[PDB]
Parts: structure tokens; sequence; C-alpha cells
RNA sequence: AUAAUAAUAAUAUGGUAAUAGAACAUUUAAUGAUAAUAUAUAUUAGUUAUUAAUUAAUAUAUGUAUUAAUUAAAUAGAGAA
RNA sequence: AGUAUGAAAAUGAUUAUUUUAUAAGCAAUCAUGAAUAUAUUAUAUUAUAUUAAUGAUGUACCUUUUGUAUAAUGGGUCAGC
């Protein structure tokens, strides 16, 4: 709860994003939502 | 009489330089006792070991059966159990217990050495360094220079910040990138230290009075001020 | 509606601060003000005349086998020698050797062999190092297998493979092009 | 007039309590090359008058020794409580 | 009582090789047939490894003792301390 940030994110749900260093590295995706506990994003249909 | 009874050579020449590059300015004659002493490795060993001993922190503090957490209760009666006899649960004989002959709080490993011997060792170290050709002396103001000190470079042993770059360049020039070096300085040349701190792992920068035999011996190439050198010589004289 | 690929042309930012700094440092190193009084390194023929030149510069017409007159003169000689040579001499050596001929001899003994053969040079990490060749053992049966580092060899192999790829592949491409043409 | 190795002749080489001398394993600190054809550990078969180390094959790590060696030290060696 | 990893041993089942139903005792050592396994110099009348034919030799270890196979002390085995 202290380590999680709240903006203080570098991105916001809705905007468009490029993903690298994964299995689909170099991907483009809309970030649909975030998971607060994990400080992570969920990406449209891609990523 | 006794034939073959010569008089020994009392001086040795050390070329003074200018520390960003290293351009030879003058020869200085330093006495044989501080720069051409025969290599007495045993003396050196005495010094180094002593130094190491004094440097120890000595924080080995396991719990003895006194300092160990358990109660003093006799776990089992003396007889009737059919088992081995037991005392308190702090005996080193049992896994949870204290340690036998425990070493306790600040352990003192400090040893003595006669001052004269230490001085001799220091001198010997210096001599060794000189013989290697890894002693480099830097200076100017005090002695008459044969060749005139060049421009854009001084004799103070001092320098993104530019200084760091210069230092790097110097290193590149002198083929001593990876090897460890020791700057023995007359005063706190802060700028120099700042420049060097990127290469901190392989660079010692030491004030005159605090230089150690170990530090010299460790160092693959030593850079010393002329004044500092003189001071050292005076300290570890002979008389 | 596509995967962009992460090539530095598509990137737009003021980041990579730790790399930028490094680059800057490199640049500085490449162009920095510095004395550098020993650029090119001294072959034995060169050495033979170098000493003579030094003598001419310093003391004029005097025998090389004869001793130095004064200390200042000696210093001048030695510095000059160092500068022309490229290799600086240990102060002990300077102190000891009392004639230009002697100096030359010393140089021949010490710094010449490492200049010609680079792997015969003196690495400080192993001072008791030894560098034998099949020639040194005065007998046909004795030989020394070549110490070529198992990394260097590998690198060479890789390079060769790359070259082959460049060649054969290129040829194939050419053939394809020809086919396309007619 | 030393050391290392090898000869020749001689004398000596059981051992509890005990005295004396010399080594090895393990771990930490100082100095320290090197390299996935390398290393570490393990199993098997070799080698060196052999508590040790090394060689070959095999298996598992690991982008790699506190590595060789000299010192300093030790929570330094276990079928016996 | 962190997480990975784990061909460490004791311990269980099973399979293979071998020995074993006329033979008697620290279960080893030495001699010595036979059977099996592996080996890119087994050229073989080969070499190693495994294995209780058969023969000889062989009172566990420690402790404490004037003295122990003792039916005197101590230990179920292994791992860690
Ligand atoms: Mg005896
Ligand atoms: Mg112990
Ligand atoms: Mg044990
Ligand atoms: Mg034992
Ligand atoms: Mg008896
Ligand atoms: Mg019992």
């Amino acid at each position: 709860e202290k380590t999680s940030f709240k903006k203080e994110w570098k991105f916001i749900p809705g905007d468009r994003v490029v993903v690298m260093s994964g299995a689909s590295k170099g991907n483009i995706a809309v970030i649909k939502s975030f998971d607060k506990r994990t400080n992570s994003f969920i990406l449209d249909e891609n990523g | 009489p006794l034939p073959n009874a010569a008089i020994p050579p009392k001086y040795a020449l050390v070329t003074v330089r200018s520390f960003p590059s290293l351009e030879p300015l003058t020869f200085v004659p330093v006495p044989t006792s501080t720069v051409a002493a025969p290599l007495r490795r045993d003396i050196l060993w005495r010094a180094v070991v002593y130094e190491n001993d004094n440097r120890r922190v000595g924080a080995s503090n396991p719990p003895g059966r006194s300092e160990n957490g358990f109660s003093r209760r006799k776990l089992m009666p003396q007889k009737g159990s059919g088992r081995a006899r037991v005392g308190d649960a702090n005996s080193p004989t049992r896994h949870n217990g204290g340690r036998a002959l425990a070493r306790t709080a600040p352990n003192d490993y400090t040893t003595e050495l006669p001052s004269k011997v230490y001085s001799m060792a220091f001198n010997n170290a210096l001599s060794h360094q000189y013989k290697s050709g890894k002693l480099f002396v830097i200076g100017g103001e005090k002695v008459d220079l044969i060749s005139p000190t060049p421009e854009l470079d001084l004799n103070r042993l001092d320098l993104i910040f530019e200084g760091e770059v210069i230092f790097r360049k110097f290193l590149e020039e002198f083929q001593l990138k990876g090897k460890r070096l020791l700057f023995i300085t007359d005063k706190t040349r802060e700028g120099l230290i700042k420049s060097s701190d990127p290469y901190k792992q392989k660079v010692d920068v030491i004030q005159k009075e605090l230089v150690e035999v170990n530090d010299i011996l460790r160092a693959q190439a030593v850079f010393i001020e002329l004044e500092a050198l003189e001071y050292l010589a005076m300290a570890h004289q002979k008389e | 509606k596509n995967r962009l690929e992460l090539i530095p042309e598509n990137f737009i930012g003021e980041g990579s601060r730790r790399c930028k700094r490094q680059k800057e440092l490199k640049l500085a190193v490449s162009s920095a003000p510095f004395n550098q009084w020993l650029s090119r390194d001294k072959s034995d023929n060169q050495l033979d005349d170098m000493i003579l030149q030094a003598t001419e510069k310093t003391l004029g017409k005097v025998d090389q086998d004869v001793q130095f007159s004064d200390l200042v003169a000696k210093f001048q000689f030695t510095k000059f020698l160092q500068s022309k040579s490229g290799y600086l001499i240990p102060d002990y050596e300077l102190t000891t050797l009392s004639t230009p001929l002697q100096f030359k001899r010393y140089i021949k003994e010490k710094i010449l062999p490492s200049a010609n053969d680079p792997k015969l040079a003196y690495k400080e990490a192993e001072p008791n190092a030894i560098h034998p060749f099949s020639d040194n053992y005065a007998s046909p049966n004795i030989y020394v297998v070549n110490d070529v580092t198992s990394k260097e060899q590998k690198s060479k192999y890789d390079t060769i493979m790359k070259e082959i790829q460049k060649l054969e592949d290129d040829a194939t491409r050419k053939a394809l092009e020809t086919a396309r043409s007619a």
C-alpha cells in the first residue's frame, strides 16, 4: 500500500503504448486498465 | 689491511615531473637509504603483517553458554531417566547451546613493532618501488629546473568537469588503465580526488602522513609529490 | 495498425543519460589538450642512429663509449632519448648507466624484443612467465605447440563463417535477380 | 665452505604415557593472471610412494574461481561423552 | 519454519550379473578356478571391474586396566553440530 503509487503513473488507461522485451516485443496497444496492487497495465487485445 | 674496503654510493637520482602528463623537469639526488636500500623482504613482511593486524575490526561475537538465551534449569533429573546426564540447555554439546571458548565483543588483534623497524620497512618499500621503475616524483617549486615547466600543466599533483577527462587521457597515454595506482599527496588535493573517483576501485589517494607500507606495496604505480617524498625521507631517516 | 520495431529512428526522447555521458566522455578523450611527448615508438637500426643524434644534440662530437661530463648534460641526453624513442626509462637505469653506448645496449637488451614480438612482452600479472619456441630447444624431436587463445580462434572462425555467409548468400541473391530478369 | 638431485660405505628407523620436528585437507583476509575448448561438484576407470592432487569419459551447474602461490589467521579435521 | 536446487548418507521395493539348498564362527586379507560386464591398439594365449567354487590365515572397535574375544565401559544406522 505504501510502495504502490497514485499521475504518479507514467501512463493512463486510454492512451496508446508500445511494448518491448516480451514475446510480442515491438507491439502497439491501447492500455485498457491498470492493476493498482501490482503497479501494472492490461493492454487491449495485444501485448 | 682489509682489501676491497670501498666507500658506498650515498645518492640516487629521481626525475621530477609534472602531473597531468609526466614531462621530466629535473634530476633530484635522494639518499641511498630511502631509495636504493637492498630488498629485505622479511622486514617488509614484519611491517605489512603489523599493519594488517592494526587494521582489524575484530567483531567475532558468538554467544558463550553465559550469553546464550536459555534458562539455568536442569532439563532432566540426574538419575532415573535412563538417558545421558544433562545440565542447562546452554552447553555447547547440544545443538541449540552456546559456543565453547567464545570470542566475545571487541576482539583486539593489535600488535607492536619497533618504530625504527617500521621506518626501515617503509624505506625498503620505497626502494623496491624505485627499482621497479614504478616510482614517479612530481614537483617544481623548491628546486631549480633544468627544462622549464610546460604550460597547461602544473606540479601540484592536481586537476562533466574536464578534470576527469584529463585524468582519463593521462591513463590512456601511460598504459595504466586497469592497474592500481597510489597518489601520495602533500595536502588534500580535492580536485584530484574528484577526478579520480570514477576510477576509485584501482586508485588510492593518500595524504602524506597517512601513507602505509601496504598501500605502497599494493600499488602497481606510485605518484608522489617531491615535498611529500622529502617529508617521508625525513620521517624515516636513520639517526 | 502495425508493429513499429524498436530501431533508434522511431525513438524520440532526451533519455539514455548514462550512455550519453559515456559518449561525451569518449568524444572528450578523442579530442583533449595534452603534452604527449612520446608519439611514435622505436627496430634496431633506428636505435643505432638515434643515440648518435642525441649525442649531436647534447654534447657535440664526443665518443659514445666515454662517460658523461656533468649531471645536467646527462639528464638532457636521457630526456631527449626518451622523447625520440617513445619508451621512458626507469630512473634507476638512468642513475646507473653512465654512457650513451651503455644506454643503447640496455635498450637493446630490454625494450627492443617486446617491440618486435608483442606476445613476448612483459605482463605484470605473471612476472615468472616464460615464452618458449620450437627453435629454442636445439633438437628436432622437441617442439612447442602454438599458444593461440581458444577465444581468438573462435572469433576467427566466426568471422570466417560470416564472410562465407556474405559470399554465398550474395551469390544466391545475384542468381535470383538474374532469374527475375530473364 | 650453499642448495637441489643422484651415487658409494656405514649406522639407525616396534612403541602406550610423554617430548621434538615436518606436512596435508577445510574456511576466512591481504596480493592475483586466466576462461563455456573454461570452471565447480559428483560417479567410474586410470596416474603420481597416493588423509592429497591430477588425467579421461560421463551428469549437473555457472558468463564464471578469495583460483596457482606466499603470508596472516582460525567456530581448522570426529565411530567413541 | 526464507527461496531455489539436491546421483549425500542411512532406510524400502524392484531388476540385472554373479555365488548359494552336506554346510558351522568379526564376514576381511591373501591364494585361486569359474561365470559375467566394459574396453575405437583384445594383435591374444588380452587387460581391467564385479562375483562367499575351493584353500590358508584371521578372538570387532573404543574406554579402563597388572591384564579384556571377554560374559568389564560405551555406542541401533546415517547426516549436521
Ligand atoms: Mg618410531
Ligand atoms: Mg570443530
Ligand atoms: Mg559425523
Ligand atoms: Mg576415524
Ligand atoms: Mg587376548
Ligand atoms: Mg549398550
